[PDB]
């Protein structure tokens, strides 16, 4: 390749879910002393439900503080200077936006569809009187925003240094220097073309926030969280109406009708069967909790490696070779916006492994030998920048024999002319 | 309690019904409007320590020696820290 | 909890099942019986269930012990926070009850010092860029350091390497690049 690209890639991935909570007899029973008395001779199927219930609901708060709170000290914004020609206005936050969270947040939180008991007195008030609760969540909007401010001004300023120490600051252009080196290029190819870099990176930046505006679909993982949530709370009301063999579903017309011998038939059937909803819903609920559990750690992870490193891992941080990665919150999950480093347009050459200059094999220390026709030289294997064959490019290893496609050529001794 | 103002907590869960000691529970001097709730039995103080017993919407609770009693706090993410940049600078 | 549940009456008269077969005949009690053994088959069902749900997550964690055993003790990982807080140099393991504990040995640096950086060097119509680290000064004097250890060295032309002119390199500075052989 002869020139290269900057690409910045999205990834959304979920990290808790919603905290519930259910009645037993208010559920099962609901205010009735007939029942919730004959519920009594039945077993322990009331605390072993919100034990696991419980278990679930304190389990969703360790996901969020495994991701976020990675660093424990809040490194504050510096006023923005120069960063080289970088321009992080989009996702630093503003000191006017609400809740102090940035532009791209703010376009996140809208696209994502997610009551005071003085207004129940719908489908809320619905299940609120047959014992379902929903708890909030520990860490609000507004800190998880306040970590992920920090995490993203640590980075633009100390670079890989504060994920594993004190954070030690440097300028932005030589850290962005040593990360290029770091993917086999050279320092002078990124100080050489520092304004096409910087502009390659504020295009792409500008790119992102136009697709999240006209994509309805765009965080479609972070929705089916909070569709089945509700659809599993609004199943369980709805089996409400079911009669499992009894004379009539409504525990209030079969109390009115029937004495106590007669009734406890019909009322045995109905706790029977009501029990059983109950019973499927949290193994369903313990179910999906070993799957976002899955998804925290991955998103813990890539935090810890992309974000606070730079990972040799292919494909784990993007699509290319790996520089730099920002996170930014989204409500039940995180978001990664990924830089990496493409190679563009390139040329064909001829190639030879071994040089035999006059007795002995000389091999290339870093790059690989090429030819323009009727040159040889030297070049870094991902970034066309040619050299003279000389002795400090190469390194001599036997006689001209063994190699299979060795060719002749002159190695140019450095201090010969002095 | 969970979903209800501090003022129609008495009315809420039938604060005429209950045992003198239950009434105990609903009554002013102490309550406190979270966004979770309304806490009462609680001393609110304006200081920010690490979570003990959490309670929710970013909202804490502990048991403090002020002579005992049960203080309730907005939990500190961290300690506040600053770092010097400049385009000439490094620290080695 | 398997053993407690054993005291329901699952809406039979009575949860002892040998005060129900020494106080009914066969066709009166077997409704009572039939009650108990749907109640009592249920517990076991849950038990079961719940048992597979917890060996799922036990088998992540061992997964994840497999994995740190084979790249942080018996190799050096490059993964960041992967095997402890800092740079990685060598785990040891130890066996707990139905667990493990690995011993991690990191290499944290510690108190540092500030210094005036620059990008490059112009010597008379040259641009060198160091090799390995840093460009340092003291003030009045520039140096190469590595970048995590304050070892300073002098400027030569084993130290840094040549690109371009000094045109495109933004800060670039002037300084003198001391040539080694040509005292000789
Ligand atoms: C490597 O690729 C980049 C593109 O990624 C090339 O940069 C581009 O250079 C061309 C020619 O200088 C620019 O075209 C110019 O467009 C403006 C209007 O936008 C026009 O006024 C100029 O007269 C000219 O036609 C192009 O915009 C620019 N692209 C960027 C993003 O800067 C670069 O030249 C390539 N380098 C090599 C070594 O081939
Ligand atoms: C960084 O980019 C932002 C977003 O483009 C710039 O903010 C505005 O940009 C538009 C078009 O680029 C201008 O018309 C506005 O005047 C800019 N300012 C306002 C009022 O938001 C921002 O200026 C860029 N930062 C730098 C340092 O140029
Ligand atoms: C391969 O590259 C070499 C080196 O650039 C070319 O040699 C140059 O050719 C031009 C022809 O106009 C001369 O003016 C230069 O003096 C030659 N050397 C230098 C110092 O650049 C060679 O011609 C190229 N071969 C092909 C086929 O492109
Ligand atoms: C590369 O150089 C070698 C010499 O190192 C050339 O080998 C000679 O080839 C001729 C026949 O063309 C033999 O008679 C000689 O004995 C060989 N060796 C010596 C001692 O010169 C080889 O041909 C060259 N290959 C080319 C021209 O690409
Ligand atoms: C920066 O370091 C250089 C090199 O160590 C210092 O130069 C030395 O200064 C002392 C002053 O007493 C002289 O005795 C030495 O001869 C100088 N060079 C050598 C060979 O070490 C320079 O002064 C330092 N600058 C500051 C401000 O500390
Ligand atoms: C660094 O060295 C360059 C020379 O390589 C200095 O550049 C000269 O600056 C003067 C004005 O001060 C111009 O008149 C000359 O044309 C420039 N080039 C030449 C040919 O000398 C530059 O000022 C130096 N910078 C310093 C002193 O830090
Ligand atoms: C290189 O050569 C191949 C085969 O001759 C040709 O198809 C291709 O277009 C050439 N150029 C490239 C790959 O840039
Ligand atoms: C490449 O293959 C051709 C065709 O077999 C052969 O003539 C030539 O010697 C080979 N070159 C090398 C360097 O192996
Ligand atoms: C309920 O609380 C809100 C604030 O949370 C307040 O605006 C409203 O007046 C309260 N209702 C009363 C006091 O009846
Ligand atoms: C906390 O701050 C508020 C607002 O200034 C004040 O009214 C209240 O008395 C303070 N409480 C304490 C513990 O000082
Ligand atoms: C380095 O400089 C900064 C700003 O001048 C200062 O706060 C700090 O104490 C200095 N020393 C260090 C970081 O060791
Ligand atoms: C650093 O920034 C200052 C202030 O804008 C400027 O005067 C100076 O030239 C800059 N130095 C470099 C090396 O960019």
């Amino acid at each position: 390749p002869t020139n290269f690209t900057i690409s910045v890639t999205t990834e959304i991935l979920p990290v808790s879910m919603t905290k519930t909570s259910v009645d037993c007899t208010m559920y099962i029973c609901g205010d009735s002393t007939e029942c919730s008395n004959l519920l009594l001779q039945y077993g322990s199927f009331c605390t072993q439900l919100n034990r696991a219930l419980t278990g679930i609901a304190v389990e969703q708060d360790k996901n969020t503080q495994e991701v976020f709170a990675q660093v424990k000290q809040i490194y504050k914004t510096p006023p923005i200077k120069d960063f080289g020609g970088f321009n992080f206005s989009q996702i630093l936050p503003d000191p006017s936006k609400p809740s102090k969270r940035s532009f791209i947040e703010d376009l996140l939180f809208n696209k994502v569809t997610l009551k005071q008991y003085g207004d129940c007195l719908d489908l809320i008030c619905a299940q609120k009187f047959n014992g379902l609760t929903v708890l909030p969540p520990l860490l609000t909007d507004e800190m998880i925003a306040q970590y992920t401010s920090a995490l993203l001004a640590g980075t633009i300023t100390s670079g890989w240094t504060f994920g594993a120490g004190a954070a030690l600051q440097i300028p932005f252009a030589m850290q962005m220097a040593y990360r290029f080196n770091g993917i086999g290029v050279t320092q002078n190819v990124l100080y050489e073309n520092q304004k096409l870099i910087a502009n390659q990176f504020n295009s792409a930046i500008g790119k992102i926030q136009d697709s999240l505006s006209s994509t309805a679909s765009a965080l479609g993982k972070l929705q089916d969280v909070v569709n089945q949530n509700a659809q599993a709370l609004n199943t369980l009301v709805k089996q409400l109406s079911s009669n499992f063999g009894a004379i009539s579903s409504v525990l209030n017309d079969i109390l009115s009708r029937l004495d106590p011998p007669e009734a406890e038939v019909q009322i045995d059937r109905l706790i029977t069967g009501r029990l059983q909803s109950l019973q499927t819903y949290v193994t369903q609920q313990l179910i999906r909790a070993a799957e976002i559990r899955a998804s925290a750690n991955l998103a813990a992870t890539k935090m810890s490696e992309c974000v606070l490193g730079q990972s040799k891992r292919v494909d784990f941080c993007g699509k290319g070779y790996h520089l730099m990665s920002f996170p930014q919150s989204a409500p039940h999950g995180v978001v990664f916006l990924h830089v990496t480093y493409v190679p563009a347009q390139e040329k064909n050459f001829t190639t030879a492994p071994a040089i035999c200059h006059d007795g002995k094999a000389h091999f290339p220390r870093e790059g690989v030998f090429v030819s323009n026709g009727t040159h040889w030289f030297v070049t870094q294997r991902n970034f066309y920048e040619p050299q003279i064959i000389t002795t400090d490019n190469t390194f001599v290893s036997g006689s001209c024999d063994v190699v299979i496609g060795i060719v002749n050529n002159t190695v140019y001794d450095p201090l010969q002319p002095e | 309690y969970q979903d209800v103002n501090c003022t129609e907590v008495p009315v809420a869960i039938h604060a005429d019904q209950l045992t003198p000691t239950w009434r105990v529970y609903s009554t002013g001097s102490n309550v406190f409007q979270t966004r979770a709730g309304c806490l009462i039995g609680a001393e609110h103080v304006n200081n920010s320590y690490e979570c003990d017993i959490p309670i929710g919407a970013g909202i804490c609770a502990s048991y403090q020696t002020q002579s005992q009693s049960i203080i309730a706090y907005t939990m500190s993410l961290g300690a506040e820290n600053s770092v010097a940049y400049s385009n000439n600078s490094i620290a080695i």
